């Protein structure tokens, strides 16, 4: 693709400050109008910020929401765009899109990747891990689930990986939610009833943040 | 400050089916001078959001045959013809008419696969947990069709509650079935006053609800 490339994405302490930049090759940068919009993991799009161009004496816009916090910048030489957020809050928390504007037929055209910046000041807390594993009545059909609590990690991602030696699985992969500060997941398994428990189980969660990794045999 | 109202939020669809998915503005789009900046975006699952239609029929470059943009003033409709699986995910309406730039809420293709009744299975709180001092009980609601579910928790026979963590997965492409895991996390004390724990799953395959329950004082 054209792209439109950003970086400097992070986790800050609120009231805290970023440097976001986005990098966008393309036929006549110079010349396009340059944007800034934000999708917070809650929900949908809102425009953040955007800036014209040379012409238009750098005309700079901004949402009433991160007006005064945030300066939008660009320079041409280096086809370089901006955005100097300060005094963040939490609810600033979302994935920074950088939008190219396709001058000859319409604006907000070209979306790059997007990038996240975390704003909170919940520490990075390792996660819980604990098995489920169905109590007494031991195999009741023909497959049985099974599954791993992840609780109480900070931030956003572990990966949960099933050692179940070939045995016929459905693994779902659940999705986080925030709980009382940090996040709480969960994955499952479903195993042949005539390999249960003879067949040892294992879930893997690693943290990147914290380089952790627990394995929960699931007996 | 248009509030883009999308019409449907859900969208389920066989994949040969005609969609169509429509967006209304609190005000008339026609600009003074320009004309009808309203504009349809794609974005699949993980990704950054693709321009479709600009000006309401003007398609992008890139933009297959089967979308199709009409409507005039307040409302708007995009029309996929005939809707290949390259298409699911968020459909955006944006407006750029009016500073500020306001997209939808999104609408979101899924796809249609028959009715299924849910496997449900409630797990007791692991020793290794107790020993922190919180008790979760697990309850996996697995493999169901459509995702109008209704998870109740029952404790001793005493009503509902309210330490309940509900997460859906997106469809899952094999038996295309959600799954959904309703948490429940007690203290350790409140645990051990407690007996009896029960899942009730509230479906539309079923008029009687597909109850699992197990027994704390036991295994």
């Amino acid at each position: 693709e054209v792209q439109p490339v950003e970086t400097g994405g992070g986790l800050v302490q609120p009231k805290g400050s970023l440097k976001l930049s986005c990098a966008a090759s393309g036929f006549s940068f110079n010349t396009n109008a340059m944007n800034w919009v934000r999708q917070a993991p809650g929900k949908g799009l809102e425009w953040v910020a955007r800036i014209r161009s040379k012409s238009n004496n750098y005309a700079t816009y901004y949402a009433d929401s991160v007006k005064d916090r945030f300066t939008i910048s660009r320079d041409d030489s280096q086809n370089m765009l901006y955005l100097q957020m300060n005094n963040l809050k939490t609810e600033d928390t979302a994935m920074y899109y950088c939008v190219r504007d396709q001058t000859g037929t319409a604006w907000f055209a070209y979306w790059g990747q997007g990038t996240l910046v975390t704003v909170s000041a919940a520490k990075t807390t390792p996660p819980s891990v604990y098995p489920l594993a169905p109590g007494c009545g031991d195999t009741t059909g023909s497959s049985v689930t099974l599954g791993c609590l992840v609780k109480g990690y900070f931030p956003e991602s572990v990966t949960v990986t099933w050692n179940s030696g070939s045995l016929s699985s459905s693994v779902h992969t659940f999705p986080a939610l925030l709980q009382s500060g940090l996040y709480t997941m969960s994955s499952s398994v479903t195993v042949p009833s005539s390999t249960w428990p003879s067949q040892t189980v294992t879930c893997s969660v690693a943290h990147p943040a914290s380089s952790t990794t627990v394995d929960k045999k699931l007996e | 400050d248009v509030v883009m109202t999308q019409t449907p939020l859900s969208l389920p669809v066989s994949l040969g089916d005609q969609a169509s998915i429509s967006c209304r503005s609190s005000q008339s789009l026609v600009h003074s001078n320009g004309n009808t900046y309203l504009h349809w975006y794609l974005q699949k699952p993980g990704q950054s959001p693709k321009l479709l239609i600009y000006k309401v029929s003007n398609r992008f470059s890139g933009v297959p045959d089967r979308f199709s943009g009409s409507g005039s003033g307040t409302d708007f409709t995009l029309k996929i013809s005939r809707v290949e699986a390259e298409d699911l995910g968020v459909y955006f309406c944006s407006q750029s008419t009016h500073v500020p730039l306001t997209f939808g809420a999104g609408t979101k293709l899924e796809l249609k696969r028959a009715d299924a009744a849910p496997t449900v299975s409630i797990f007791p709180p692991s020793s290794e947990q107790l020993t922190s001092g919180g008790a979760s009980v697990v309850c996996f609601l697995n493999n169901f069709y459509p995702k109008d579910i209704n998870v109740k928790w029952k404790i001793d026979g005493s009503e509902r509650q309210n330490g309940v963590l509900n997460s859906w997965t997106d469809q899952d492409s094999k038996d295309s079935t959600y799954s959904m895991s309703s948490t429940l996390t007690l203290t350790k004390d409140e645990y051990e006053r407690h007996n009896s724990y029960t899942c009730e799953a509230t479906h539309k395959t079923s008029t009687s609800p597909i109850v699992k329950s197990f027994n704390r004082n036991e295994c």
